[PDB]
Parts: C-alpha cells; structure tokens; sequence
C-alpha cells in the first residue's frame, strides 16, 4: 500500500477496498473504487470511465457541416448541447455571423435543457438517494398534505391525491415486484425525511415524470425532435415567417404559442414542485452541507455560457458568467481563455491512451486520441477487474486541468463564480436559500449545496426562457425574421486552413469544442466535457479530480452499502458517455 | 403480475432510454407502474453495485425463459471488449448472459439495431449490433436515433395487448411503423413533385416550407414514421422544423455522405 | 287577458309581462316572455325560438351519402349527433348494416360528446345561475381548500391555488373590465352558496375550460376534427390497420393509445370535479328540488341510445332505455314507435310555417317545412315585437307531440324512463343520490333534478367509453378490423324508393332523422330535435310544452332581474339552432 | 387595459365558438382573462335579456371606435330579417350597429366569411356574408366550418402582439395560414403523384393511408392549415382520419357537387 499528499487529502490505500460496478441512476458507465478504514472513513477514492467511443476520430475527414450531428450523439440526457458547441466551433474557426434570431433561439434550445435535464436529475436520479419510497408506505395521508401546504402553493396537494399515490405505491409492491426498487438501500439510517415527506417527495417524482415530457415540446419546434434536435453551421434551418403566405410551412404565430405556453408551465412546475422540494431535503439533511466538499471550496471552473449580443462571447455578452478560482481564493475570479495553451491541457499518464510524453499535458489543439486498452497490474485480469490499479492507468476519461490545478465544473461551480463576480441575482438567490437554512454560505460547497445549486439553476433558466422568448418576438415586431447566415456555408468560401473553439455551459458544466479544418474537411476535433473534468482520473503530480476529492473523507454508516457514496456522486449528476466521448 | 423486463446498455448515448421516458400516450409512468415490470435497468434504479448485481442475477434466474430483454446500445469487439465494462467484465458477456434467459429481445435504436455513431468510419472500438452477436433469438429491430417516443411506447403496448411480437419486414423492423419511407408520406411532397425547393437556409422557398430534397434530404430512401406520427406528442418532425431527415433509422447512415449532398 | 285550464296549470296572462330577450348561456337564439300575478308568480309562460335557417329545404336533391355533413351543422355545440342519425335513418332507408367496429366507434363518438357536452353546460353555461362568482373574492383560501377537499380527493385543492384563482379574479375585476360577468345577478338572494363554495366552483368553471378541449381529441382521432367530425353512410372513414405496413396511414396502435389516454382522464375529471360540484349544488339549494317540475311529473319520451348489437335498435341492443310515460302513469312505460303516425307529430297553429290545415299534426313522413313569418299584432311592428301574441303565432319552433300529449325529453326524461322500466344500475344511482341529499325520489322531478341526471349522465357515459373500447380492442385482438360495408355504396345498388328513420338520444333528448329516397336524391327530410319537443310553442288544444311548463307557478324574488326564470330554462340545456333546424 | 371586444352571433350553429374554446396554445381561459376583453358574448355572459342589452349599448358607446367586432353566423334578408330577431327586432339591425362602431371585424368561419350551409341551394332564409352587408369597414375573413382552434387563436395573439391586422389575399384571409391549398401540404400527396388512391371505403389503399382524391377529396381547390397545422392540439385532420377535405374553407362548397365526386 502507498500513502501519500495532495490539496490537502492523505490519500491511503492500505485496508478495506470497496468497490462500486455498476453505478446506477447515472447516464453511461462508471466505476468507482474506495478504501476504508477501521472507522469507515474513506480514505483513498478512485473514479473510472467505462465505455470509450471515439468521437474524436469519427469526426476526422468529415465535413465541418456535419459536425453537429455526430458530436450530438456524445449524450442523448445532454441532448443539444454538443451541437450547440461544435456550430460554435465551426463559425469560430470559419468566421461565421450568424443573425440575432438564430442567437435566440439557440439559448432558448440551451435554456430549455438546463430545465429538463436538471428536472429529471433532481428526481429520477439522485432522489431516492434522499426519499425512502417504501418508508412512504407508512405516512398519513392528511399530514403530507398539511406538509406540502405549507411548503408550497402547488395546486396537487390534497389528502385525497397523497392517498391515491400511496395506494398505487402499496398495490405495485404487493405482488413482490419491485422494480426499480428492488434491492435498494431503504431504511438506512442516513435517510432522515419523515414519511409524509418521502410521500410528497415520491409524488412529486411521479409528477416529475410525466411533466418532463412536455419541456422538450420547445426543442421540437425549433429543432424538429428531442432527443437530438436539428441544428445548422449559421443559425437554425426553423425559418420563421409570421404573416406572409406559406407561413404554415415556417415558424409562425401558432408554433410560437406554442413555446410560450410550455415557457409558462414550465416556469411553474419548476418554482412550485421541485425548489420547494430541493429546500426540504435541505432542512432535513443539515449535515450534508459539510459532507463532499471536495474541491468546491479551492478550485471551480466556468467558461460561461447564454451570450446576449450575438456573436460576441466576451463577459459584457454572456449571461452565465465564466470565471475560474485557484487556491480556495475567491476574492480573484480569473479570466478563462482557451486558445492559451497554457490554460485547458489532458493529461492521459493515468488513462487508457497513448501520448508521446504522458508527463505533460496537451492543449485541445494539440490533444491526441490513441486509444490503448492498459490496466496494468490489476486484481484479477485484464478481462476480469477485481480492483483497478490507481497507481498506474485506471479510466477511459482523460485527466483535463487549468494551469495546471484540479477543477470542479458545473451547477456549484457556475454559482461560486457567479456569486463572487457579484452578479446581483445569483447573490440575492443564494444568500435568501442559506438564510431559509439557517446555514453559513460556505454550506453550499458540499453535496447537499450541489443539489440546492442544481434547482436554483433550473429556476434561473426558466426565467431566462422568457426574457429570450419576448426578445425574439421584439425582433419580429421590428421585421427582424434572419434564422441563417449563408455567405460561407460553401466549402470553397472557407480559409484554407483556420481553427476554432465553442464553448459553452452544459447543466454539468464547462464544455468546449475545438475544432480545426484543413482543405474542407476537419483535421482535428477534440472535446473537453464537464463530467472528464469532474470524474478525471490523478495527473503525474498525483493530484485528484473532484469526484475524487469530493468522496475522500466521507463517513460510511454500512460499508456494503454505497449509500453516501451514491448520495455524492449522483450530486455532480454524472455523465460518462459525455466524459469519454 | 406484469411481465418482466430487463433493460441492459452496452456503448450508447442513452437516447433510446430519454425517448422512452417522453411517450405521450401511455406515460412512461404508466408502462413502468401498470404494463410490465421493469425488473433492471441501471438509469432508473435505486440498486446500485452488488445490490444490482444481485437484482439481475435474481432476475434472470426466477424468469429466466419469461423476460423480455431490451437492448440499448452495442457491444465493442476491441481491445478484448473492455471498450465497455461492467462489473469489471466485457459488457458483451452481461449481454450474452441476459440474451441466454430472454424469450425475445428488442433491440431498441440505430445502436443496438445496426451500430449507430460508434460503428460510423472508422468505427474505433469494432461496435458491433447485436443481431450480429446474438443469433439464437428472436429481435426486434426498433430504429431511429432515437426511434419516437409514441412508437416505443406503442410497440410496448401492441406485444402486452396482443401477447405477441409484432409483424416485421425482412430487416427485422415491425411494419406498422417501418413499412413506408418518410417520403411517402411528407407533407412537402406538392413541393417535391412541382420542383419547389430550399436552395439555401432561410430563402424565401425555406419560410414557404418547400421540399429540402437539394438541402440533403434522406426521407426518399428512409423507413420510419416520422412524417405521420411525429415527434414529441405530434409536436413536429425534422422536415417539418426546416431540416432534412438525415437518414437516422437506416443502417450506415453516417457514412452515406454528407447530410447536406443530395440522395 | 284570458284565462284557460291544460295540463293542471292555470294559464293566465293578466298581470304584468316581463321579456327576456336575449337569452343567454344557450346555444342560439331563444325569446321568454311571462306574465306574473301580483305574489310575483308566473301564470304564463311563452317559449319563442327566434332563429330559423332551413336544413329540411336544403337537404332536398341532395345525394343521401352527403345528407350526414350537411345536417350536422344544424348543432356545433350536439356536433355529431345529428351526423349519426343522418347515417342511421340513410342505411335504413337503403338497408344497409355496418361492420361491428364501425358501429363501436359511433357509439364511442356518441358517448364522447355527452361526456364533453354535458360538463361544458354544467360549467360554462348553468353555472353562474348558481355559483355568485363576485362573491369569490370575499372567500377564505384556507376554509376553500378545507370545503373542497371534504367533498373530493381531487389533487387541486391547496389554499395557495384557491388563493392564486382569487387574485387572478380579483386582479380581472379591478381595472372594470368585467367581460362575461358585466352587469350579472350577483347578490341576488337566491345566490344561497357560501363564499368558499363560490370560489370552489369558480376555479372548477376555469378548469373545466381548459380540459374540455381534451375530450375531443376522441373525435379528431375517428372523426378528423372537432366541432363537426366526418362520417360515413355505410361506417367510418377510419380504416384500422395495427399490424401491416402503412399503419402510419391509418388508425394503429398509437392512435388508440392516445383515445385510451383521453378516456382515462375524462372519467377522473368527470368523477372527482363535476360530480361533487353537483351533489354540493344540490345540498345548498334544496328547494330547488320543488321548483320547475313542469311535464317531468306528467309526460316524459325517450327513443333510446347506443345500440350494443350492431345494426339491432330493438329493446335488448340499445343501452340506453327507451319508452314514453304520459298521464303521470310512471308504472306504464309505453313503447314508441317511429314509423307510426299516430305517435310523433308536430303541428304550427301556434308556430311560422304553413301547413293545409294548421288544426291537425303531421308525422314527419309527412312533414312540411315552409315558412311564414307572421306574428299578427305585437304591440309594435312586424319588424318590432314588444309582445309575442301566444293567442296567434309566435315561435319559429313546430309543436311535436306523442299520442297528442306534450312531453320532456332529456336527462331527466331518461332517467325517469330507465328508472321505472327497472334498469338496475339506474335505480340504484338515483336511490343512493336522492338518499344522500335527504330528498324523496319526487325532488327529481324538479330544476335541480335536471342538472343531477344530467351530471350522473356525464359518469355513465365516460364509464360506457371503456366498456366500448375495450370491446373495439377485443375485435382488434381477434382479427376483425372492417370499418366499412360498401356492398350498397353505389346508388345503382338503391331501391328506387324507400324511406328511413335514424334515431337516437342526443345530449338533450331524443332527437330523429325521417328520410324519404326517390331516384338517388333526397326526396323528403324532416327532423324533430330534442329542444324543438322541449321548447315547443302551444298546440291547437293551447297544451303547453316543457319549458313553459317547468316555469309556470314560479316565485320571482325580483322580477326585473329574472334569475329564476333562467336557472329553470338553463336546467334543459336549450339548443335553438337544433329546435329549428 | 385590454382590448375591447364584442362577439355577436346571427343565424349559425355555435360551431365557431366552440371552436374557439378549443385552442390549446393559447388557452381559450388565458385570451379571456389576461389578452382581450370579451365585454359581449351571449355564449358566455352572465347578464340575459335587459341586462345583456345594457352590456351591449354601453360598450359601444364607451368604446365607440376603440373596440373590435367579432361576428359569427350571418344575417338574413328574408321576411324583413325575422329569420334572425334579437331583442324582437332584425338581428341585421344589431349587425349593423355594432359593425358602425368597431375599429375592424373579425368575420369567424365560413358563415360569417361566405354563408355556409344555410346559403347553400335554395337558401330559404336568403342569409347573406358579413361583407355583402358592411361595406365600409376592414373585415378579416377566417373561413373555414369551424376554422380551426389554433388558427383562431393564433389570429387574435397576432394582433393583439403586433397591434395590427394580418395581412390578407384578394378575399380578405390571412395568408398566414390561408395562403396555400390543404393539397399543397398534404401529407398523401406522395399516393396522388403515384396515382396510388383508396376505390372505395376500407379497401386495403385505405389501410395504408393512399389518396383520397377519387373519394372526393376536395382539397386540391381549399386553402387552409389543415394538412400543416391540423385539428385539436395537432391530433388530426379530416384526410388523416380516412375522409376526403369537403371544401369547408370555400365559398360555395356546400354546391360544388356531391362531396364524393372528384374535383
Ligand atoms: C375574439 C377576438 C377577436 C379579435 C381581437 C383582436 C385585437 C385587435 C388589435 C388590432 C390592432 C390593429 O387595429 C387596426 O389598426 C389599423 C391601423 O393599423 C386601423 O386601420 C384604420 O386606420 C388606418 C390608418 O392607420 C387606415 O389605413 C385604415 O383604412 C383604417 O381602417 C384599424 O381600424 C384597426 O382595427
Ligand atoms: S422534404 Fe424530404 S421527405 Fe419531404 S418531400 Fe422533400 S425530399 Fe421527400
Ligand atoms: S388526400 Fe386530398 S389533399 Fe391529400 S394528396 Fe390526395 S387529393 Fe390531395
Ligand atoms: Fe439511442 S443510444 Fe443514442 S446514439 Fe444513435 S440510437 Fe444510440
Ligand atoms: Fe361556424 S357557425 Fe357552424 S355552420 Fe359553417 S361556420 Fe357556421
Ligand atoms: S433523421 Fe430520423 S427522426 Fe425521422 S425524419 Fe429522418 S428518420
Ligand atoms: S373539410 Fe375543412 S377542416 Fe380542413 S381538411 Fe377540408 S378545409
Ligand atoms: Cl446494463
Ligand atoms: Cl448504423
Ligand atoms: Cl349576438
Ligand atoms: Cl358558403
Ligand atoms: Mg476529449
Ligand atoms: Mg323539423
């Protein structure tokens, strides 16, 4: 066994090994090891990527128009995202404008899925890790609704309504089988909701998802489907035309009451069921705001995102702000570039490729994708892992770092940055959650704080929707129609050679795209996702990845059952066909 | 009791599971509460690690001969198939496990159906359909990345209603919602036939809704239901919201040129 | 003034004379005239339709397959029934039999517009008569969530909601715009409901708005659209196709799954909003069970509904009763026969038409339709009537008559005529009913008698949805999808000459089609709509039909401001454009 | 403040208004509370007989050039206008009183826009289009027996959002969704140019969704958003259920022939 130092952990791999495959209620593959000791403290965490596909040599040889469509298949829960990315490469490296409609509406595609997939996270990934369903079994119909009343004004809160749910729960158990449930880790002590709230907690669920279904009505508009909605290199193909003929072949006043009145539910849905529910788990799970710090009080990452005057990416246009922080030093927001290429850089001396120097790390524009399947000297086989080897190449996600420090990306990390750039909402947001908590502000760098930063996000974007909806409809009251700009869609309008970067914030975090095209076709694509940022595996100074850190320290009740391990990983809400692409 | 499910992932970007979940009619709450029992399926279940492992292994022997097994996703050939591991082990060896116990399988989308992105040139990690792998049972092909949601949920419904598999064509797929290309039955077809077509993004035949055929359009040679049940509880189609269909139900998609050069 | 005896009523048109011109919260265009006594009772009442377009004339020459699209719009609001008693009375002049799933997806259309149209009176047009709606806003959103959720274990019911649609009102009414409640009775003592039940039933008006939209999508899937779906002589247009090629084309699986939603949903609105809401109404307005008796004590009609074995209208096939009582003799329930001309005939001494001989009636095979506008002295012109001359002509509605005796059709009608014909489920229902609000069986008999069947009507037929869908999906299973018969399709298969009834029980009573066919064309095509029995003018014996009736010895607590008279009228449902035709 | 609105009905049968209460986007409840003021309506409104007439004289008078006229049905000329009496006088009277005062007129459906089946042959009561009668102000005409729901709304959120009248072809219909034939976005047209058509009613052409051209179909000669747009929140629309268009958005469509002879 080895021990050693780094951001302040003591990482320990003598004793007790766990291990976790497959971690469930997360998209894709992961693995994650851990070593306990005698006091069911973890002192060593380990996380892997286990599935690779390649996106980033599909791309090479294709047309730059393309793009869009392949890299979108990276994530169908993220669905849109890498396609706004790579047009976003695409017109960097080209030298595209695309028209302020087009702008709009693709932060309206953007808006639209941080309130689906935060929504769907909330609930059916991470929820039962904090609602014991079978504990709502034994809750009293008129004190759930006495409970959701005075948490909320959601109409669906009658003593009625909370029996039916109960009754559907009893009869779908009755017959012994379970399902989804089956197996799960109910009545362990860290569950701490009484059983009217798991009841309002496992309603709300059930409302969840079937209401999830109606957010990505916007995306079917403007994009054709969801999941993978169309896009396109210059704007969007949804060509608008309100009050000419042929108008029913376009975008036109009926489709646009249509978004408008998903907007509204939405809106309603979120401020209604799932804050009120995010604040509950907060009350009665305290001490989970100082339980997974791990590097959201010293290192958090955001490019920014949502930018306001179209084609101009810098901090006067985004709404999202991008930022990054170092050394827990909060009081110096930095300024991200990513062209530098001293700034983003993977590192693979821990993960399953080959590089020609794995003790240095690469910039985009210079990554490499050689895939080299080598797990080294494993318990068991090559074929047959019983304990990864973390001392040698353990992942299929590469190890991305920024100047060289360990990050943490996503809703947490966007909320720190923000906050402490002083954006005026998000300090009134999180200053009226904490106090409603009766907790200090250094409360929301932790796994309960990841979840309460999840919800207000959905409720910042939510809110955004709108403010993008009534600019599109100014444009059009002003005769602004313009969905696309096409003076360089011909290859033979392009330079011969250019590069470029999209980037932008995923509902995991900080996405970016860089792309170079060579004689009309892509040279180079190479992707940096959140979740390779937060599950990254160590780099040769041995520092560790959020997952990593997040997980170190942690007290288990039930070593044979993950259930804290689960509770902090499912915060981060992770995505590993994203994070290995 | 409900019929059991097991619904396994093999490479995929979890498009088939997301589409699953936006059924209209009947809600995917209602196929898991009601119609079957979806017995595993690592999205949505609270198990996780030996507790899952547990959860299928108990599955698959209790009913083993009585489950369906849905297949998301595809298995790896390379690198011994460790391109995709599961409890430490080529996922390909979970697959042919739950294969062994299935009375029938539905591979659902272009991945399990045909390869999809990953199997796209040049297909890095030798993804693999399952057809290709397993070849004692009986499939059902469900194509589309990703197939639509009301025909997922409609095909679940037809086999639990009808206690049958549905009538396929020679591919595999079930004819009532492959059996006819997307251009046999677009509402841009009056365009098509009089020649009046998008020559560039938002031209003035783009905001007439004029036929994409020389914007790259692949309905005249896919088979899906696209352009009669559509998307989204009716909502639109990619045609209808200004792009071409990009051939995402048909094998080898990705590699029949540029989505934007003409059949 | 005058005085005469009929039907045990006194009627006498001393005193002075109130107009109620317009009408509204009915479909069409209807005149009330009363007199009343100096105790403010009615001793007359006059029943004025005052609205005619002519279908029977227009129908004339016209292809018989087409006479269905056509006479459908004699109703939006009843849009479909007169469609299928188009196709009935056609297929049985011609001798035509339709395929079971034809006949299944009819009595689906059938009972689809019942459940919508029956929830839309409710609500939209009886229930301000009821509900004070000003009087909402003095309400307690607490005591509101506490009323409603003693009645009902419907989900909608949290305080915040009952506050939410009080501040929506209060904000609607602020700035004087009152809209639809301008100038309304509020505060009219008869108004008896406390103010949480006023703001209860205000927010069930405004749900039931919105979700009667959903109801239809059942029409648009069989029938291609709501209002006024298409049909065929000889089935349905809506060909099946579940398990072959092109079921993209037709209707499939998908089709019947979103029908199968929609029933669902409709039976729980149906159950859990309208059903409470009209127990409540009659637990608050108790006297109202011995007011507007009118013929329902006398003479009631039903012809019967939704054949269960296609092509069979007899006795054991039809689900919904038919029989006639007259004479108060409710241990007789008297069979009806449509074809018989001693049984339904309809006169027009009292009514703008000219007949040979205006002292006889005509069956409607021997119908004449031909308008004469002549109301002799109104006290103003011909082109201004001050007062309808009931001694003379005064209504564009024809007078029917069974067996010469004025009858009511209609939800009381019928459950009076199921009731005594021993239906087991009827009694059952009604006994429980009348048990529960302290009532005897008479209080039926009654305005508020009215609107409970007709809310009970509204459960049966959402119940009589699944029963007729699952027996389509029973054929479907086994292999009998035909839709059509087109043996007889062609007119050279018709006999040269042959004639028809169509008959059936629409939303407000019993409505018929008489068709008469000579060489291919419509020779003949006479209608006697629920309403015109309902709202008929006086005969040539001065009977007075039901409306008159049901207002006669009617006490008037305001006589400027008719309340009563229009919660009597609004308790059949009136349907002028039916009534006229 | 909202914009004022008075909806006034002749000789019709409700289809308009019930049409209108369908719209699912926005909500017939939402139009009502929050984007106009329904001020006369006698559908809807609470006040009857001397009361429902205060409502109507003081909101013309009030808003005297300010408001808008929607009109459903039509008037008709025959017996001096009795045919149609409100308040015991020619409801052409009303017609024409409210119409004097109205900024612009709303003419819903074919009743209002051309006669519909009370005009059609030998138009007994001599009912007469909204036009023919009210010559000097700006009429929109939204044909169509009903229009449908999302149109309507569509139409009002338009010009309430933009503060003006659509723009309108010769006959006075918004182009927006009147400009194109149901046969220019029809969803068979693929079956029509292969000469692929349903003979006769559940034929096995019928089972696979061909033409309905030789059953009668008049869409080849209607515009409207049928075929695009459809019926009821996008559920359907008469050719997609199995029945040939009838020509409802025409002027004269009741006698253009038998609506099962070919175009
Ligand atoms: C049930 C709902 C029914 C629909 C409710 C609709 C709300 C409508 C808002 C309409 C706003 C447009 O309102 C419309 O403005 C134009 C100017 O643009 C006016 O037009 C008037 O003045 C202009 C000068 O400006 C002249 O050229 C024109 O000949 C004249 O008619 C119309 O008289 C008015 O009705
Ligand atoms: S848009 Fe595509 S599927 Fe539609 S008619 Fe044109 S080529 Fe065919
Ligand atoms: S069904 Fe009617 S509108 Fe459609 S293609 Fe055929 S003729 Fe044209
Ligand atoms: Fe649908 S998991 Fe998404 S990539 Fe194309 S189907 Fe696969
Ligand atoms: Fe629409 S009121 Fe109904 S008949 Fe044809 S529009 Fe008129
Ligand atoms: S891209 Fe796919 S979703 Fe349908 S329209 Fe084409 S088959
Ligand atoms: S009948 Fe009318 S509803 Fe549309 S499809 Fe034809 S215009
Ligand atoms: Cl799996
Ligand atoms: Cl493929
Ligand atoms: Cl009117
Ligand atoms: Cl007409
Ligand atoms: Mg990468
Ligand atoms: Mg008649």
């Amino acid at each position: 066994s080895t021990q050693y130092e780094t951001q302040g952990y003591t990482i320990n791999n003598a004793g007790r090994r766990l291990v976790v495959d497959p971690i469930t209620r997360i998209q894709g593959h992961m693995r994650c090891e851990v070593n306990i000791n005698d006091q069911n403290v973890i002192t060593n965490a380990v996380s892997c990527g286990t599935m690779f596909r390649g996106l980033e040599i599909i791309l090479q040889g294709r047309d730059p128009r393309d793009a869009w469509a392949f890299v979108e298949r990276i994530c169908g829960v993220c669905t849109g995202v890498h396609a706004l990315a790579s047009v976003y490469a695409i017109e960097d490296a080209i030298g595209i404008k695309v028209p302020d409609n087009a702008n709009i509406i693709r932060n309206i595609m953007l808006a639209t899925l941080w309130c689906h997939d935060h929504l769907v996270h909330f609930y059916q990934l991470a929820g039962m890790d904090w609602i014991d369903v079978l504990d709502a079994l034994k809750a009293d119909p008129r004190k759930t609704s006495e409970l959701a009343q005075s948490l909320s004004s959601w109409p669906k809160s009658s003593p009625g309504y909370f029996f039916d749910v109960q009754n559907r729960l009893k009869k779908f158990v009755e017959g012994g089988q379970l399902g989804i449930f089956r197996n799960g880790y109910w009545g362990h002590p860290q569950y701490k909701l009484p059983p009217e709230a798991n009841l309002m907690g496992f309603a709300h669920y059930l409302e969840a998802l079937d209401f999830q279904r109606e957010i990505v009505k916007i995306h079917a508009v403007f994009g054709g489907k969801n999941p993978h909605p169309n896009w396109i290199v210059g704007g969007m193909p949804c060509a608008i035309n309100i009050d000419e003929s042929g108008a029913v072949g376009a975008v036109n006043m009926e489709r646009l009451n249509l978004v408008q009145s998903i907007i509204t539910r939405t809106a309603d849905f979120i401020n209604n069921v799932m804050i009120p529910d995010a604040l509950a788990i907060g009350q009665f799970n305290k001490p989970w705001s100082e339980i997974g710090t791990g590097l959201s009080d010293k290192c958090v990452l955001s490019y920014g995102a949502f930018p306001d005057i179209a084609n101009d990416f810098g901090e006067k246009s985004l709404l999202m702000p991008g930022g990054a922080v170092i050394n827990g030093d909060f009081n110096n927001v930095l300024p991200v570039d990513l062209v530098d290429p001293q700034q983003v850089q993977e590192f693979v001396d821990h993960a399953w490729y080959r590089y020609p120097n794995d003790q240095v790390g690469r910039h985009p524009f210079d990554g490499i994708t050689d895939p080299w399947y080598n797990p080294g000297d494993v318990k068991g086989s090559d074929t047959n892992i019983q304990q990864l080897n973390e001392q040698e190449r353990y992942s299929w996600i590469k190890a991305p770092r920024w100047r060289g420090n360990a990050m943490e990306v996503g809703p947490l990390a966007r909320t720190l940055i923000a906050y402490h750039k002083g954006d005026a909402a998000t300090v009134e947001s999180v200053d009226r959650m904490m106090s409603a908590l009766n907790l200090p502000l250094s409360g929301i760098q932790s796994t309960l704080g990841r979840i309460l930063c999840r919800a207000h996000e959905a409720q910042w974007a939510a809110g955004k929707l709108q403010y993008f909806f009534d600019k599109l409809m100014t444009n059009l009251k002003n005769g602004n129609l313009a969905t696309a700009s096409t003076e360089k869609w011909e290859p033979a309008t392009w330079p011969t050679e250019c590069r470029g970067v999209g980037f932008t914030e995923a509902p995991r975090g900080a996405l970016g795209h860089w792309a170079a095209i060579r004689d009309g076709k892509i040279d180079l694509y190479q992707c940096v996702v959140p979740t390779t940022w937060n599950a990254s595996p160590r780099d040769p100074k041995g520092q560790i990845g959020a997952y990593e850190a997040a997980l170190m320290n942690t007290k288990m009740a039930i070593p044979e059952q993950p259930l804290e391990i689960l509770r902090t990983l499912h915060s981060f809400d992770p995505c590993l066909a994203c994070s290995t692409h | 009791p409900r019929i059991p499910v097991v619904w396994i992932h093999g490479l995929e970007c979890t498009c088939c599971t997301e589409s699953f979940i936006r059924s209209a009619h009947p809600l995917a709450k209602d196929v898991i509460l009601s119609l079957i029992s979806l017995d595993y399926d690592d999205t949505l279940m609270a198990a996780a690690g030996t507790q899952a492992e547990e959860v299928f292994e108990d599955i698959i022997t209790q009913y083993n001969g009585k489950y369906i097994l849905a297949v998301e996703g595809n298995p790896p050939l390379g690198e011994q198939g460790m391109f995709c591991i599961s409890s430490g082990r080529p996922f390909i060896e979970k697959l042919k496990r739950a294969a062994a116990g299935a009375s029938a399988i539905i591979a659902w989308g272009t991945c399990a159906s045909w390869g999809c992105v990953q199997a796209a040139r040049p297909n890095p990690t030798q993804a693999t359909p399952i057809d290709k792998v397993i070849t004692d049972k009986p499939i059902i092909k469900v194509p589309g990345c990703p197939p639509i949601p009301d025909v997922m949920s409609a095909i679940i419904t037809y086999m639990v209603t009808f206690d049958r598999l549905p009538d396929v064509d020679r591919m595999g797929r079930p004819l009532m919602f492959y059996g006819q290309r997307i251009h046999d039955k677009c509402y841009r077809r009056a365009h098509f036939d009089a020649g009046e077509f998008v020559q560039s993004w938002d031209d003035d035949a783009a905001r007439k809704g004029y036929c994409l055929y020389k914007m790259g359009c692949k309905g005249p040679t896919t088979y899906n239901a696209c352009s009669s049940t559509r998307w989204n509880d009716g909502v639109s189609f990619p045609i209808q919201s200004g792009h071409g269909c990009l051939g995402c139900a048909e094998n080898g998609f990705w590699d029949r040129g540029s989505f934007y050069s003409r059949v």
